[PDB]
């Protein structure tokens, strides 16, 4: 799955990993895992970091080696998000599973995020997210929204 | 010495350039404020 | 939110990317006074949390 990555990128990933290796065993700790790819020019968030360590460190040891580091890296430079990821985001937005993201579900997901907005603003963003004129966001609308550049 | 116009312009340009550079040196000197204030209050010989 | 700012009227936040020439270098190395340098050092230290 990592064959799409050119050899120089693997070489520079190895350089970064080795420089970030502490005890010389080719294995690092997850506390500095953010700094490793954070030093390569890409900028993640804390939720990004926690999710990345969750996906790989299933055993909970907190220690990363090279092949699985390449596994993590190979899914970062992709620009077109995988349709599974978009559909999963749709499902998270669609709490009731009815396929239509109403305003109230948006309010719930935004309040859980800790962010606050007025009713008018969320209605405004919903109506600018609508193309069919029904004021309701569906899967095709979400897909064409995330593909807009 | 009687001299041509171009030489006169060169000479005047050199003089004015030196004067301007020294003025710029004086007005941005790190110790310029201290010396300028001390000049009118105390009597001193050199810049210590 | 990014798309809304791109098409609608919401303001677009700036990106955390700093210029390499600024007033900061001027203040940090001024030889006119030392308190200016120390205050600039305190400010930039506080800016990095």
């Amino acid at each position: 799955m990592a064959d799409q990555l050119t050899e120089e990128q693997i070489a520079e990933f190895k350089e970064a990993f080795s420089l970030f290796d502490k005890d010389g065993d080719g294995t690092i700790t997850t506390k500095e895992l953010g700094t490793v790819m954070r030093s390569l020019g890409q900028n993640p968030t804390e939720a990004e970091l926690q999710d990345m360590i969750n996906e790989v460190d299933a055993d909970g040891n907190g220690t990363i080696d090279f092949p699985e580091f390449l596994t993590m890296m190979a899914r970062k430079m992709k620009d077109t998000d995988s349709e599974e990821e978009i559909r999963e985001a749709f499902r998270v937005f669609d709490k009731d599973g009815n396929g239509y993201i109403s305003a109230a579900e948006l309010r719930h997901v935004m309040t859980n995020l800790g962010e606050k907005l007025t009713d008018e603003e969320v209605d405004e963003m919903i109506r600018e997210a609508d193309i069919d004129g029904d004021g309701q966001v569906n899967y095709e609308e979400f897909v064409q929204m995330m593909t807009a550049k | 010495t009687p001299q041509t116009e171009k030489k006169l312009k060169e000479y005047s340009q050199k003089a004015v350039e030196i004067l301007r550079t020294q003025n710029h040196i004086l007005t941005n000197h790190p110790n310029s404020n201290i010396y300028n204030t001390l000049s009118g209050l105390v009597e001193f010989d050199g810049y210590y | 939110k990014q798309f809304l700012s791109r098409r609608g009227k919401r303001t677009s936040p700036l990106d955390l990317k700093l210029g390499h020439n600024n007033w900061l270098r001027q203040v940090l190395f001024t030889p006119a006074t030392q308190a200016a340098r120390q205050a600039a050092c305190t400010i930039v230290e506080a800016l990095a949390t």
